[PDB]
C-alpha cells in the first residue's frame, strides 16, 4: 500500500503539480531503520502524548475561562494589519489566544497580557496567575510530552536488547541455554548448526 | 621448607599454568619465565586488562592470544630501547609534556582572549612576568616556541613508548601555524581536554555514538521545515 | 525597513530554518501578527501550532532523547563490562561464586593458576625456545599455536574445583 | 543609542557567552539582522544555525542529560543495595532463597543464629 501511494504521488507530480515531489522524501523513513526507529519511539505511545495534549487542552481551557470571567481587559494583541486588537471577547477567543500565544512561549500566556502596574488591585492575581501557568503548563504538561517520549526510548532499547539476547544465547527450537553446552563433546555453536537446525524442521 | 634469598628469587621467576591436554584433561606446567617477561609496561597490562573485547562466546582469550605477539614485539623493544639512557629517561616523563603542552596552550589562548585587538602559580607568574618586561608578541612567540619544543618531545616520546598519532601530529601542525603562520591558529589547541580527559569524551561518545541517528532526525526536520 | 522573505521556495525554505527552528515558538513568531477579522486566521493558528508540536516538540526533542538514551546505553554497556572484569576469570570465564567453600579463593585462583599473563610469559617461551628441547606441554602448546588452536586454554573449568 | 561589542575578541566572548548562551536561538539573536541582499548573508545564516545546533542543542543538552544519567545511575545502586540488605544475610551473605522449605527460615536466622549485633556483643 505504500509503494502504491508512491507511486500516485509520483505521478501526481509528474503530471498534476511538481510540488507533489516534496512527500517522495517520506522514503527515508523507509530507507532507514534508525530513523524508524526513532519515530517508534515517538509514535508506540502515542495514545499517552495524545492524551497529554488533551489534558494541556483542558488545562488551557480552564485558564481561559478565569482569564475571560476576571482578566478579560489584559488580553490585548498587537497586529500588523494589510493598532491593537482584543482577544477575550469571547470565550473561544480566549482559548484561541492561550492555545496559540501562550503555549508556543517560554514563560506561558503572561508573555501576551498587558504587563501589569505594581499599583493596581489585580497584580497579585495577575503574578499568581502567569506563576501557575508556566508551572502547570509548560514545565510539566509539556515536559511530561517529552519525559514519554524518553520513556519510549529506554523501553524499545530494554526490548531490543532482551530480544537480542535470546536470539544469540538460547537455541530457537528447544530453548535451550548455551551455557548448557559447557564442557560437552557438542558445543553450541555447533548444536544450532547440525542437531537443531530450525530450517531442517522447516525441511521436514 | 622450600617457602622463602635463592627461593625467593626463583619463586619470582616461576610461573604456573593450566593448560587443557588433548583428552580433555588439565595439566599443570611450571616454567621459568623468559628474561624479556621482566620489561612488559604496566601500562600495556592495564590496556590489555581492561580494553580487551569479549568474542561471540564468554571467551577474552581470543583476543589476548591475537595481541600475544604484538606484547612480545613491545617486549623487545622495552628490551632495545632501556639501553637507550636519553629517549628512556624522556619516554619515563610522558604525562609530564602533555600536562606541559597542555598548560602551555591554555596559558596562550587566555593571553590572546585578553590581549588581542591586534608549581602552577609560579608558572604564571613567570609568564606575568615575561608579559610585564617583554610585552604581549615577544612573551607569545616563546610560549609557543615551548609548546612547539615541548610537543616535539612528547611525539618523539610517543613514537619511542610504542589514529592517535595522527592526532598528535595534527596537534604540531596547528602549533607550528600558529607559531609562525597567525597566533589565532592556538585556539584548536584547547581541543586536548577531550583527549586529556576520560570524562568529557564520554559525553562526547554519548553524543557521537548514536550520529547517525541525530544526522537523520535533523535531516527529518529539514524536510518538514521544506514541507512547511 | 523591512523585507519580504518568500519571493522563491528557497527564501522561505531559508526563513522557515534559520528563524524558524531558532525560536520557542517556531515560525509563528517572525511571521506578520494577524488580525482576528482575516479570512486566513484559522490557517495561521493551525499552521503555527502545527509547527511548534511537530518540529519544535517532537522532532527538536528526539535530538536529546537520543542523547540521554546513548547516556543509558553506555553506562549498561559499562556496567556489563566492570561486573565481567570484576568477577569471571579472564581466561576460563568461572564465575566468583564457584571458589566460595573451596580451599582456594577466587582471590588466588586468578593471582597463581589462571594468571593470564603466565599464559603470555609460557606463549613468549614457546616461540624463543629451540624446537629441539621443548618438553612434552610445550611442544603441545607449539603445535596447537602453530595450528591456530585455543582449546588447549582452560574453559569453564578450573582444576582447584576437582 | 547602541554600543559595538566586538571591537576586541574579549568583549566578542563575553557578549557571546552572556546574550548567546542565555537565547533560545544563540548569538544570532542580538547580531544585526541581516538583509537577504547582504554578501555574507549566507554566511550569517550558517554562523547562527551552527551556533544554535552545536552549542544549545548539544553541549546545554549534555549539561542535563548528565543529570539524568546520574539519576537513573543513583536509582540503580540505591535498587541494588537495598535488595542486597533485604534479601542477604549481613554476616554469612547468604540468600534469601536458600532458606525456604528449612526447619528454620530466613526470618529467624537473621535474628537468632546470624545476628551481627550479637558478632558486636561477642
Ligand atoms: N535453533 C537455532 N538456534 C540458533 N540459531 C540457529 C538455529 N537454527 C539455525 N540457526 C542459525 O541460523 C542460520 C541458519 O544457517 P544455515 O543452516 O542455513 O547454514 P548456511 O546457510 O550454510 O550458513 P552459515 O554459514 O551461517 O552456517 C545460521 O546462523 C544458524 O546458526
Ligand atoms: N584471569 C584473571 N582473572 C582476573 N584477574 C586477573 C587475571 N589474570 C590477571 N588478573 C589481574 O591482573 C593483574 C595482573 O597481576 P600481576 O601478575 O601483574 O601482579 P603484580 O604486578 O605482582 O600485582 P598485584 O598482584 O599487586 O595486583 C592483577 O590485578 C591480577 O589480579
Ligand atoms: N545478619 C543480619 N541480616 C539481616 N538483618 C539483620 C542481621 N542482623 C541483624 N539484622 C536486623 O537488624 C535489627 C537488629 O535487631 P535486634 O537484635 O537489635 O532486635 P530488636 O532491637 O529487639 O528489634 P526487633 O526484634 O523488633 O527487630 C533487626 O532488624 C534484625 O532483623
Ligand atoms: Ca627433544
Ligand atoms: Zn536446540
Ligand atoms: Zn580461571
Ligand atoms: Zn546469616
Amino acid at each position: 500500500l505504500y509503494h502504491v501511494g508512491y507511486i500516485l504521488t509520483s505521478v501526481l507530480g509528474l503530471f498534476a503539480h511538481e510540488l507533489f515531489y516534496s512527500i517522495l522524501l517520506f522514503d527515508l523513513i523507509y530507507r532507514e531503520e534508525t530513523l524508524f526507529n526513532v519515530i517508534k519511539s515517538v509514535t508506540r505511545n502515542g495514545r499517552s502524548i495524545l492524551l497529554t495534549a488533551l489534558l494541556a487542552l483542558i488545562l488551557v481551557y480552564l485558564f481561559s475561562i478565569v482569564g475571560f470571567l476576571f482578566l478579560k481587559d489584559d488580553f490585548i494583541l498587537e497586529v500588523d494589519r494589510l493598532s491593537t486588537e482584543r482577544a477575550c471577547d469571547t470565550l473561544l477567543m480566549c482559548i484561541v489566544t492561550v492555545m496559540n500565544h501562550g503555549l508556543r512561549n517560554g514563560g506561558g500566556v503572561g508573555d501576551i497580557l498587558r504587563k501589569p502596574s505594581k499599583d493596581e488591585s489585580l497584580f497579585p492575581a495577575r503574578v499568581v496567575y502567569d506563576l501557575l501557568f508556566f508551572f502547570i503548563v509548560i514545565i510539566i504538561v509539556l515536559n511530561l510530552i517529552f519525559g514519554v517520549i524518553i520513556d519510549t526510548f529506554a523501553d524499545l532499547r530494554s526490548e531490543k536488547q532482551k530480544k537480542e539476547e535470546i536470539l544469540k544465547t538460547t537455541c530457537f527450537i528447544c530453548g535451550l541455554e548455551r551455557d548448557k553446552f559447557d564442557n560437552k563433546t557438542v558445543s553450541f555453536e555447533e548444536h544450532i548448526k547440525l542437531e537443531h537446525n530450525m530450517w531442517n524442521y522447516l525441511y521436514f | 621448607l622450600l617457602k622463602p634469598d635463592p627461593l625467593a628469587y626463583y619463586e619470582n621467576h616461576t610461573s604456573q599454568i593450566e593448560i587443557v591436554r588433548q583428552d580433555r584433561s588439565m595439566e599443570q606446567i611450571v616454567f621459568p619465565v623468559p628474561g624479556i617477561c621482566q620489561f612488559l609496561t604496566e601500562e600495556t597490562k592495564h590496556r590489555l586488562f581492561t580494553t580487551t573485547e569479549q568474542d561471540e562466546q564468554g571467551s577474552k582469550v581470543s583476543d589476548f592470544f591475537d595481541q600475544s605477539s604484538f606484547l612480545h614485539n613491545e617486549m623487545e623493544w622495552q628490551r632495545k630501547l632501556r639501553s637507550m639512557p636519553l629517549i628512556y629517561w624522556f619516554s619515563r616523563r610522558m604525562t609530564l609534556w602533555g600536562s606541559i603542552s597542555f598548560n602551555l596552550a591554555v596559558f596562550i589562548n587566555i593571553i590572546i582572549a585578553f590581549f588581542y585587538p591586534y608549581i602552577r602559580p609560579l608558572i604564571v607568574a613567570l609568564i606575568l612576568r615575561s608579559i610585564y618586561y617583554l610585552g604581549i608578541g615577544p612573551t607569545l612567540n616563546i610560549l609557543g616556541a615551548l609548546n612547539l619544543t615541548n610537543k616535539i618531545v612528547f611525539v618523539v616520546s610517543f613514537v619511542g613508548n610504542r589514529m592517535e598519532f595522527l592526532y598528535h601530529v595534527g596537534y604540531i601542525l596547528t602549533s607550528v601555524l600558529g607559531l609562525f603562520a597567525h597566533e589565532l591558529f592556538y585556539s584548536i589547541l584547547l581541543f586536548d581536554l577531550i583527549y586529556r580527559e576520560e570524562t568529557l569524551f564520554n559525553v562526547i561518545k554519548s553524543v557521537t555514538r548514536n550520529g547517525r541517528s541525530i544526522l537523520l532526525t535533523a535531516l527529518l526536520a529539514l524536510i518538514l521545515v521544506y514541507l512547511f | 525597513s523591512t523585507e519580504r522573505a518568500c519571493d522563491t521556495l528557497l527564501m522561505c525554505i531559508v526563513t522557515v530554518m534559520n528563524h524558524g527552528l531558532r525560536n520557542g515558538g517556531g515560525v509563528g513568531d517572525i511571521l506578520r501578527k494577524p488580525s482576528k477579522d482575516e479570512s486566513l486566521f484559522p490557517a495561521r493558528v493551525v499552521y503555527d501550532l502545527l509547527f511548534f508540536f511537530i518540529v519544535i516538540i517532537i522532532v527538536l526533542n528526539l535530538i536529546f532523547g537520543v542523547i540521554i538514551d546513548t547516556f543509558a546505553d553506555l553506562r549498561s554497556e559499562k556496567q556489563k563490562k566492570e561486573e565481567i572484569l570484576k568477577t569471571t576469570c579472564f581466561i576460563c570465564g568461572l564465575e566468583r561464586d564457584k571458589f566460595d567453600n573451596k580451599t582456594v579463593s577466587f582471590e588466588e585462583h586468578i593471582k597463581l593458576e589462571h594468571n593470564m599473563w603466565n599464559y603470555l610469559y609460557f606463549i613468549v617461551l614457546v616461540r624463543v625456545k629451540n624446537k629441539t628441547d621443548y618438553t612434552g606441554p610445550e611442544s603441545y602448546v607449539a603445535q596447537m599455536i602453530k595450528n591456530k588452536n585455543l582449546d588447549w586454554f582452560p574453559r569453564m573449568r578450573a582444576m582447584s574445583l576437582v
